[PDB]
């Protein structure tokens, strides 16, 4: 899967992270996952199922899929929302794929 | 949830790194490890169902990576052969969060493991 | 009065009718219905019945959360007449995860596995008292063919699985009289995983087409010989394979003997049956999800490896709409055996994230020796007027 | 046990008498009643059965909403005992938006017609399973009776048309014996156009009295020989004509070779049978509604082209009350064939603004030979009341 | 096939708990209908329960202003004894009055319905309708409103058209397979005649009734199938069994005439004979239907006015309410058994806190051991209910 | 034809899953009766759940205070075993105790009611009421609250009236075709019965009871039904079965005397014989009915004190409630099998959160073949329920 | 043409008009199907009200339906500036035959 | 959405066809109608069809002069009017039915209108 090395944001707007792949990528499943990672800690589910989300996850993060093309959207840019993310999706064969990992920053 | 501790090993050697869950039965989920190298992204080695015993590898993983498990422990084993200079990287352990069935058959990563960095040297 | 045999040929058969439909998802939304999932249809010399694996609990309830696990102390198995939804005054006969049905012409037996995943019991109710149960014998989750079994001349053929999903698995064949296990066969033949079989009466024998779980697209076939107690083992010749993941028409393969290795991974419980050496199938539309359903026959897909000739194509359901799990079973007729299907309609979790629960509606379709016509039965619940 | 010939007469019928009737509406404001409309009583030799083309939805219900149409891929057929309202528990016994069950004296044959309208299936089941199927043969739609066939020495006659409501429409009638098709008949006669027809048995023959829905206020009558397979066809030679869409009493006219060309554009099912030279014969109060129901004799009505005496009239429900589809069904007594009807009581949506469901009651009359009174038998349901 | 009641009766003593059909408590959390008049009678296999049900559930909105008995939506509900009238219930005729019985072979139901100027009262047999009259004085034409007797294929029904306040033309209809064989008018001492329980007390037929117009007394026909004649009197008792009636100390019956002592009203009651004893069912209350005990009069069906009582049993107790009460006959392996229903009315026009009205029944039957004492009342708390 | 129960006793290494009831989960969105101590008869055709509903459902305003269990409104209600409680269930009799039978051609029914000071206690057969008695003792007229058996036509009873902390009168009942045709008095070394576990040890009956005075080791009562004797003494293992015991280190069980060991309150039970060896079934907990265990001890019906344990099944988890227990005898091809239902009892002076009290079911049976391990709790979220 | 209106009509902003469709009984009468469409200059005629009373979706709910005994009425409450245009009257005449009636102009002052 | 023909000219005594095509779903079963406005006048029904019977209504006036065609498949319906007069210059519209043909829908609903096309008949 493909990702955006970096973004930037300003506080208080919406963010948008793309996670491109192939037909045997994201788009012919709908088990699309995504993960954020702060600085020397452990990845941490922020999505699952593509829209699902985990109970504790703040309500700001919304992910989506259209085509062959997930999207996650971060509306109300905090501060503790510098972290990578991560996506990953069931390649097919008992098999998951990860992006590359966008590191998210506020301004 | 808990993890073995980091392993210090030289270039050609075997690494085992371990992963227990506590908190009840989880022979029926799914355990699936990840690699991080420092400063990349993250991998995915391969998974784990310890009820089936029948572990699941990625392509680039395959013939390097042994996965074993104890269902009534509920113990998750990766033993990492073949110690190459770039292995160097923080391991994880991660574990679905609902059971394996019909419309769960893809190794969920819902509960994350802490790491454990393993570090091919001289 | 008597033990059923199925020695009478198989009808002429030119594509299938409209026999009966379960609007339960629809009717669930201002009524008492149970919330179920994998269906199947067992017909009894007078008529046939349905059968269901409920979840203990309604769908405008408390309880319908979290509903997709599959292996719960609290599944039951539902029994109805057929076209009867499944409200409270069903009758719950056994307590199973998974779970068989046949009639010999006498009773009926039921095959019910339950307990733990580690160690599962399969209880064997005959003429409606407990009379045989069996432990899991490779540790794994004990399973079942989840659709009615082949009795006949009072020998009941149940195919059961114990291993993993993904790698190898010990795979029986019980003979049973009347809830009794007289015989126990391992599987034979070049066959490699088997799971969820449809099993229909091939005289003298037992011809059931199930699912593979590991390598395989293409559908397993299990011949068993009741007489002898034997078993081989191969795959369906059709080269259009019929499991719900699976590769395009042009990709696709299917040699007699071994697994494609295209696109194997899950599955889904599906059925094929032969006409001499066509094969009648019925896979889902979609090639990835289970949306969609339809019937056709292969010419020379039982004989000829990898033949890729359709004709009589049946939308039973359109693309748009949610499938599910598939059956065949075998109703006796004045001359003849006739074959139908049901197909499992599957609405709620996982894919709906409206609501919170997970059911299932079924449309049921018999073999026609005259004319039909094109149609379209999906379930048809607006999802947004559920609790 | 034994087949069902009709070989009795029939006895002497002075008027009709309360024998049934289903609070549908009623007990639907309070409970969990089915969506039906197109109903029919048909009996087996022990009891008598009610039936209704369901809408797969209950009243209280979000799928309610929008009922009004007919044809629809979950409309299924409902089957209960005559008296037991429509709940959860009924049976579907097939995918219908058009049905006619009957009983030959072995078991039922229902003919079930569903699918699209450009390209519909029949299906023809007996004893619980399907026994035969068939398609459109004109494409445009594939119609039954909506009531009850007939059968004599299990040959069962089932009036089926395909074509245009307000043009030339291909009516056949198919001869059945066991849930099979051994014949088919095109319509011969005077009459033009044959729809919904209510039939009852006149031995050694089926008589049907029909709508015609082109030119036609008055009904057509469709003699139906068994033995032969022949079909003759007429018209009533009463001058009271029986169609909802009628001229007033004086201006009416029936003269039996052709349609009168009134104001025949539509109509109800209805129907009539012979005493005689009289006509027993039940219509709408209404002349261009559908409310109201009246049924009486005309002297010389089976005989003498437009006559116009009536006698013996019954107010089965008033004028303030609205009304639907009426038909015929036939009980073996002692000693004679009795005749009844039921009457459909349409409540919902094009005439009632104020709910968004469409449903009906039914109310069920037999005939004797003994005394009666008046009285009056409405659905009575408050529809602000309702959901 | 048929049923001749020729054993003979059982030794009663008292009556012991049979059934109950808790049906007011369960429509408070259900889909239960809206009955009243009920009755139970019993095929040779099991025993049914019958009520005349308007087209309503509890929780419904048409429950409003039930208090009605002559609506046209009235239908006759089958059940078995014990289940309650859900919404699986048979409807098998439309009535505001009926009647039903076994003759060994069949059910046969008269059923009346229409107008009060003009009624039809229809009659099923074997699930279909052999016969019909009407009503001969044009008044409203009832029924006995509870079992009717067949004697070896002949049903007894009584039937009357009139006035409730003055005299009534009061019919016996003799019906073999729901076809009217014969019409016999009453004749006797009687002078009116209404809601007949009636039991087979071989050869012939003995119903006792209630009086509307003068007899605070019971009514006694006694039916002879075979030339089918009728003769009528009054109980002999004393302790009168109608509702509306004078205190112990002032009531009196001579077993000829109404004895005009607040006989202006009644409720559905029974009375049997064993020997020259009596065993009647009444209501505790003297003017309202509220209690209901059971007893045996000494010398109470020779004897003219005969205050000597045994064996009281309190059925329902006097703060409960209570309604229609009627008999039933069992056949048992020796002797016919004698049973008894009792209405339980819950609803308006004596409780205002709900608008509907309905009813439970509570079942006896007769033993010749021993018992004890209790009350079953309906129990329903009417705060609780919609 | 009678049943004669005269072929040998199944051969039994355990018990496999034959039945669940989900009657609280399928409560909360549904309308089913409020239920306690239930048992399971089969007939030959098919097997029959019983239970003592209170006259009400769950999501209704008449749940509150449930937690009696003797009231006027209790019925006995039958169904299909698998069928739940809903509103077309049959209240054959009106009982807070009650016991059914099944004899090979028509059913019994046992069922109490009435005052406690004054109970009547009818025998029902083939649908009609065949006979009755009252309390012999005046205090609280009970039976076994579970089935019983019927050899050759004979139906044997067993009934309790006295003190529940005393000296009680116990009865045993020999009836036939309704009709009580012996009765005999409690002979043995058994201090206080309550209600059993009976089944058919040819020619005789054997029961398994509870002690409420002054023993947890569920005395023995063995009934020949031949010439209507009763033996009694208790059961020789160690560990014993009532509810109210010490821990299995500290317990006792002679066979001739209560132990005298926390004997208080206790459970309905059940444990049956194979050889020398007990087949039995007790709860988990100690103190509260809480999950529940069913072993087999070795020499346990020979030896006294005998506390060799095999072949342990745990039925339902320590952490969940259970109930009463009982067994019942199904008829094979070649052998009697050995059966037992378990209660599961949710609701109120445990779980505070709701105001009814209401129960499941989950039936076993025995099996020659091998099992495997599981737990089958009523598993319904109180939190979520009204 | 079969069935009558008013040739004109005219209203201030703020007030209701009723517009009135008159009919013999085999027209507006027995048969209930009475529909209104509304037409701007230059544009094709859209359906305002259908069924005597019915309204479609997207129809604003000022305009209104009614009947009685042998005539229609539309009633326009509330008028505005987008209200003036031409309003007919259609029925259902029996025999698969819809009957028109001339347009009435309304336009607001 | 129903799209329509191109207005054309033409001469008097000629024949001109106005086509129109629903874009939708698929409509066989509804009804279609055809509606003339000449120039400044009101509106007039010239008849209708249903293209799944194919069996055309017309009005009183206009039976002899208009015939009415359709295609079900592509539900597509055609209207021809022969021998054009001087009075024949209007604009004619096709709509459409938003139920299908059934019980209680027989007569030709109106709901969805096409754009319309002008056909001018002079010379």
């Amino acid at each position: 899967l493909t990702q955006p090395a970096s973004l930037s944001g300003s506080p208080g707007q919406s963010i948008t992270i793309s996670c491109s792949g192939s037909s045997s990528d994201i788009g012919d499943y709908n088990y699309v996952s995504w993960y954020q990672q702060h600085p020397g800690k452990a990845p941490k589910l922020i999505i699952y199922d593509v829209t699902n989300r985990p109970s504790g996850v703040s309500d700001r993060l919304s992910g989506s899929k259209s085509g062959t093309t997930a999207s996650l959207t971060i509306s109300g840019l905090q501060a503790e929302d510098e972290a990578d993310y991560y996506c990953s999706s069931y390649g097919g064969n008992y098999n998951l794929v990860f992006g590359g990992g966008t590191k998210l920053t506020v301004l | 949830l808990v993890e073995s501790g980091a392993e210090v090993k030289k270039p050609g050697s075997s690494v085992k790194v371990s992963c227990m869950a506590s908190g009840g039965s989880f022979g029926s989920y799914g355990f699936s490890w990840v690699r991080q190298a420092p400063g990349q992204g993250l991998e995915w080695m391969g998974g784990i169902i310890p009820l089936f015993d029948t572990p699941n590898y990625a392509q680039k993983f395959q013939g390097r990576v042994t996965i074993t498990a104890d269902a009534s422990t509920s113990t998750v084993y990766m033993e990492l052969s073949s110690l190459r200079s770039e292995d160097t990287a923080v391991y994880y352990c991660a574990r679905d969060s609902l059971p394996y069935g019909d419309q769960n058959y893809y190794y969920g990563m819902h509960v994350w493991g802490q790491g454990t960095t393993v570090t091919v040297s001289s | 009065a008597e033990y059923r045999n199925w020695s009478k040929p198989q009808c002429n058969i030119t594509g299938f009718a409209p026999f009966s439909k379960d609007n339960s998802i629809r009717l669930s939304a201002g009524g008492d219905i149970w919330v179920t999932r994998e269906p199947y249809v067992s017909c009894d010399p007078d008529k046939c019945y349905q059968f269901a694996l409920g979840q203990g609990t309604t769908l405008n309830n408390g309880h319908s959360n979290d509903t997709v696990h599959d292996r719960t102390p609290y599944r039951t198995l539902l029994m109805n007449e057929l076209g009867v939804p499944f409200h409270l005054g069903t009758k719950q006969v056994c307590i199973a995860w998974s779970s068989s049905s046949c009639h010999d012409g006498k009773a009926w037996l039921h095959v019910c596995v339950t307990g733990d995943d580690e160690n599962a019991t399969a209880s064997f109710i005959y003429n409606g008292r407990l009379v045989d149960s069996i432990g899991s014998w490779s540790k794994k989750i004990l399973r079942t063919q989840e659709s009615e079994c082949v009795c006949i001349n009072g020998t009941c053929t149940v195919v059961m699985t114990d291993g993993s999903a993904s790698g190898k698995a010990d795979t029986k064949i019980l003979f049973i009289e009347e809830g009794k296990i007289v015989h126990t066969s391992p599987l034979s033949g070049s066959a490699q995983h088997v799971e969820e079989c449809s099993c229909y009466p091939r005289y003298p024998g037992v011809r059931c087409v199930c699912r593979d779980n590991w390598k395989g697209s293409n559908r397993p076939i299990v011949d068993i010989n009741v007489k002898d107690y034997s078993i081989v083992s191969s795959y369906v010749c059709s080269g259009l394979v019929g499991d719900t993941p699976r590769k395009n028409d042009s990709s696709s393969s299917s040699h007699c003997l071994d697994p494609n290795n295209e696109e194997g991974g899950h599955g889904v419980k599906g059925w094929a049956f032969d006409d001499g050496n066509d094969v009648w199938m019925g896979r889902t539309i979609s090639e990835k999800l289970r949306s969609g359903y339809e019937t056709f026959k292969v010419i020379e897909g039982w004989s000829k490896p990898n033949s890729k000739l359709q004709i009589n194509r049946q939308v039973i359901v359109d693309r748009g709409n949610r499938s599910g799990y598939s059956g065949i079973f075998s109703v006796e007729g004045k001359s003849c055996i006739n074959r139908c299907f049901y197909v499992e309609l599957i609405r709620g979790r996982k894919q709906e994230t409206e609501v919170l629960w997970t059911s299932n509606s079924i449309v049921v379709f018999c073999g026609t020796s005259g004319t039909y016509g094109t149609g379209s039965w999906p379930d048809g619940a607006d999802i947004n007027l559920m609790p």
